[PDB]
RNA sequence: GUGAACAGCCUCUAGUUGAUAGAAUAAUGUAGAUAAGGGAAGUCGGCAAAAUAGAUCCGUAACUUCGGGAUAAGGAUUGGC
RNA sequence: CGUGGAGGUCAGUGACGAAGCCUAGACCGUAAGGUCGGGUCGAACGGCCUCUAGUGCAGAUCUUGGUGGUAGUAGCAAAUAUUCAAAUGAGAACUUUGAAGACUGAAGUGGGGAAAGGUUCCACGUCAACAGCAGUUGGACGUGGGUUAGUCGAUCCUAAGA
RNA sequence: GAAAUUGUUGAAAGGGAAGGGCAUUUGAUCAGACA
């Protein structure tokens, strides 16, 4: 069977602020 | 916002689209203006490009620093055997353009000109103008009634001429066919001249003179799909560019929200139809003349062909026209020469040229000798000599 | 004919590597019947399996 | 349609000019099969093992500029062979394989 | 033993079929459509030439992003290919169909492919491994194939309806008038 | 074997010849290169690449916790018989 | 109006075909829906008067299962490299044999072991599935054979510790 | 043995979407008063 997990997390940078 | 530093655009918008030409012949869009006063004569010619060589001559240009001094210039030779006239076509002026009205062919057409009407000659019955030739019959009423209509109605008369390919060294056996406009004389004299010249040849010396200025039309050398940097000369991106650096960075703004025709994009480079202008003739040689390459100041019996033959062409054995510089096209290709469309009175146009020496060292390398007799004198006997 | 096991046994019996053992290409049907180390030891005598010579490494230039 | 044998010379320089080094000897094999077809009209061409050694004598990228060959057109004895005839190429042992022109070899 | 829609006389046909065959369904459909309606002799020379690479199968529906070729000209198409593996299967079933026809006594010359169809079969499934430890599928696509060959015939239609005309009273008065004026 | 060297390169004993293939050689790529004249004018920044390099002989500054700096810097030689 | 079930009745329907499904075939109702013809099928279902409720779906990044367009598309491009002949076979670029050219290059692509796996070891038969191409080959599938100790280990002693 | 999705056969339409509402022309298909 196929176990699954959180795909990527992080590596999305940051925005506006 | 506005671009920070200005600069001219890359490329010319008058030469769009940059696509392959429809035919290997570049077509003569415009012929010289007519005046009925002079004699009948052709306005263009057909030839085959051969190669290039070098010329040394004096300069007759009062005022310039090099007046009465030697100068070395480049020239390109065009193999031009005589052309054969095989028909006449008449054009009427209509409110929505010119329009052909009749084509009258000759009786006997050579094999190499009727190869132009077959794709698979080797398995054909050679049925071409077979029924048309039975029109001359015993009287020729049909043919002479057709010519009557051209004299009556046509305002522009042209002539169909096919080049004698078999004489040139090309492996091709099919002969080109193109239309040349007749200038000079009444509409009556024009169609008579064509009829007398059916199956007859027209040599190059009867069209061009030595110091004329002419225009060349031919299809340029092809290269295939090409990137932006060598199709439009765009700047290259810095070294540290992800996803390539031979690309145009910005291909437009957010709005209009469509890529504009003015942007540089990759695609076909080469194989276009071009019309260069203002080329001065330097020699009108004769095929059956030895010492085609000699001059008043040289005086050595040698022909125009370098040692070992023009690379990728062969040897010249017919008439030829050498012009100052480059003409569009690559070697071996059909090239059509035209008379200029205006009277050029500049000093360059009127200058008369007398050559001093034509080059014949081999173009297949760093040639050192001009004649095989010159090689033997310098080197002396070798082992392979008797 | 699949004579892979015959090379293996031949190498140990003749006492060399598999790169140094020769099997006669015209005696396939004979070698195929040799499933014992006795049989391989009898073909070596016959000449159906021969020991290839060692490649030369001459010390002359040295 | 006839049993005929002949001797040729093949200029392998002009056929391997520009070819990648790891593919010079293999491609020469293919060109001797193309050459035998052009002259004998047999789709089935069998190269002798001794010819294979002549080609591969100097590694992948050491093919000889010219090779003298013997092409023999023969009959197919095999049942249900697609083609009645087939060719067979062998090497010819000579000091220098240049300066020679094609010539027929008599059966006996 | 039940086939698809057909309209030919069963007494003059012989059929063959094969099921659960591991060959691409998209390729095999193009192969079958190219033989549809041909005479049996012509189709079998045609397929042999596709293997020999002299002719090509015109690709019509399953043809997105494939290459162009000069051998689609005759079929009116610019994209075509040479499905080797799918030609062998269709080639095998035509041979079976010819064998059945001679068992029934049909005349081997008039046969033609009056029916051929391909539809999907249960998948065969596997696993592929992707970056970041993700599993996906790597399935196949088998196909069912069937066909029928029939004797050609010559039309013998006849005995059609007369289509009697029903005249009104006003019309019959006119027609009677025309008769009296002239014969 | 070469050499200071279980560096790099070639070979002997032994072991593999395993990684989907055939055909052409477009643009854009990844990896490896070379460029006339100028020589950092590029860039936030000599980022990247280049130039130096082994061994023998000569010569080696400021400063110094007197041990170092130091392979400073700068030159010359090198094959075969 | 429609659904599962319950009490009464129609002495209701049915293996001479109940329920279910399909039908640009028909009729009734504004509608929710009811009714009939045909084809498929094979065993139990409905009208009317009442009772009762786990009682009606287009959505919830809804739950489980099945299937598409993308699409015969992206792609199967690291580790220098393959080639000629015969044999076997329905079939050979990939198996077996022979000849050739190459590589690991003795801190190896060699020769053994420790932890860990558990029969993968060897033979015979064999190719539906697995070896992201192929296969006659295989660490695959079916069936069997195989691991011999007074001396090599465990066992015995003690270390941190229990 | 339903639906999604799919092959063949038959009918029809197709200038940068398809689908729907009112009305009729054309093609196909259905019922009948009937005595």
């Amino acid at each position: 069977h196929h176990p699954r997990y959180v795909v990527l997390a992080s590596h999305l940078g940051r925005m506006m602020m | 916002s506005h671009r920070k530093y200005e600069a001219p655009r890359h490329g010319h918008l008058g030469f769009l689209p940059r696509k392959r030409a429809a035919s290997i012949r570049a077509r003569v869009k415009a012929f010289p203006k007519d005046d009925r006063s002079k004699p009948v004569a052709l306005t263009s010619f057909l030839g085959y490009k051969a190669g290039m060589t070098t010329i040394v001559r004096d300069l007759d240009r009062p005022g310039s620093k090099f007046h009465k001094r030697e100068v070395v210039e480049a020239v390109t030779v065009v193999d031009t055997p005589p052309v054969v006239v095989v028909g006449v076509v008449g054009y009427v002026e209509t409110p929505r353009g010119l329009r052909s009205l009749t084509t009258v062919w000759a009786e006997h057409l050579s094999d190499e000109v009727k190869r132009r009407f077959y794709k698979n000659w080797y398995k054909s019955k050679k049925k071409a103008f077979t029924k048309y030739s039975a029109k001359y019959a015993q009287d020729g009423a049909g043919i002479e009634r057709e010519l009557a209509r051209i004299k009556k109605y046509a305002s522009v008369v042209r002539v169909l001429v096919h080049t004698q390919i078999r004489k040139t060294p090309l492996a091709q056996k099919k002969a080109h066919l193109a239309e040349i406009q007749l200038n000079g004389g009444s509409i009556s004299e024009k169609v008579d001249w064509a009829r007398e010249h059916f199956e007859k040849t027209v040599a190059v010396d009867s069209v061009f003179e030595q110091n004329e200025m002419i225009d060349a039309i031919a299809v340029t050398k092809g290269h295939g799909f090409e990137g932006v940097t060598h199709r439009w000369g765009t700047k290259k991106l810095p070294r540290k560019t992800h996803r390539g650096l031979r690309k145009v960075a910005c291909i437009g703004a957010w709005h209009p929200a469509h890529v504009m025709w003015s942007v540089a994009r990759a695609g076909q480079r080469g194989y276009h139809s071009r019309t260069s202008i203002n080329h001065k003739i330097y020699r009108v040689g004769k095929g059956d003349d030895e010492a085609n390459g000699a001059t008043s100041f040289d005086r050595t019996k040698k022909t125009i062909t370098p040692m070992g033959g023009f690379v990728h062409y062969g040897e010249i054995k017919n008439d030829f026209i050498m012009v100052k510089g480059c003409i569009p096209g690559n070697r071996k290709r059909i090239v059509t020469l035209r008379k200029s469309l205006y009277t050029n009175t500049s000093r360059k146009a009127l200058e008369e040229v007398s050559l001093k020496w034509i080059d014949t060292a081999s173009k297949f390398g760093k040639g050192r000798f001009q004649t095989p007799a010159e090689k033997h004198a310098f080197m002396g006997t070798l082992k392979k000599d008797l | 004919a699949n004579l892979r096991t015959q090379k293996r046994l031949a190498a140990s019996v003749v006492g060399v590597g598999k790169r140094k053992v020769w099997l006669d290409p015209n005696e396939t049907s004979e070698i195929a019947q040799a499933n014992s180390r006795n049989a391989i030891r009898k073909l070596v005598k016959n000449g159906t399996i021969v020991k290839k010579a060692v490649t030369v490494h001459s010390k002359s230039r040295t | 349609k006839d049993v005929v044998t002949r001797e040729y010379t093949i200029n392998l320089h002009k056929r391997l000019h520009g070819v990648s080094f790891k593919k010079r000897a293999p491609r020469a094999v293919k060109e001797i099969k193309k050459f035998a077809k052009l002259h004998m009209g047999t789709d089935d061409v069998r190269l002798a093992p001794e010819l294979n050694q002549a080609i591969w004598k100097r590694g992948v990228k050491g093919v000889e500029y010219r090779l003298r060959l013997r092409i023999s057109r023969k009959r197919n004895e095999e049942e249900d062979a697609k083609n009645p005839l087939f060719s067979y190429v062998e090497p010819v042992l000579v000091a220098s394989a240049k300066g020679l022109q094609t010539v027929v070899v008599e059966e006996d | 033993a039940r086939y698809g829609a057909t309209s030919t006389n069963p007494a003059k046909s012989a059929s063959a079929r094969g099921s659960y065959l591991r060959v691409s369904f998209k390729n095999t459909r193009e192969t079958a459509q190219a033989i549809n309606g041909w005479e049996l002799t012509k189709a079998q020379k045609y397929l042999e030439q596709v293997l020999d690479h002299q002719r090509a199968i015109p690709f019509r529906r399953f043809n997105s992003s494939i290459g162009r070729t000069a051998q689609g000209k005759e079929f009116g198409v610019t994209k075509a290919r040479w499905p080797a593996k799918s030609v062998k299967f269709v080639q095998g079933l035509l041979q079976n169909a010819a064998a059945n026809a001679e068992a029934k006594g049909l005349d081997a010359t008039k046969l033609y492919v009056s029916h051929i169809q391909v539809n999907q079969a249960p998948k065969q499934r596997r696993r592929t491994y992707r970056a970041h430890g993700r599993i996906n599928k790597y399935e196949s696509s088998p196909s069912h194939i069937e066909l029928v060959v029939t004797e050609k015939e010559e039309a013998v239609a006849k005995a059609a309806e007369k289509k009697v005309v029903r005249l009104t009273s006003r019309q019959r008065g006119r027609i009677a008038a025309q008769k009296r004026i002239a014969a």
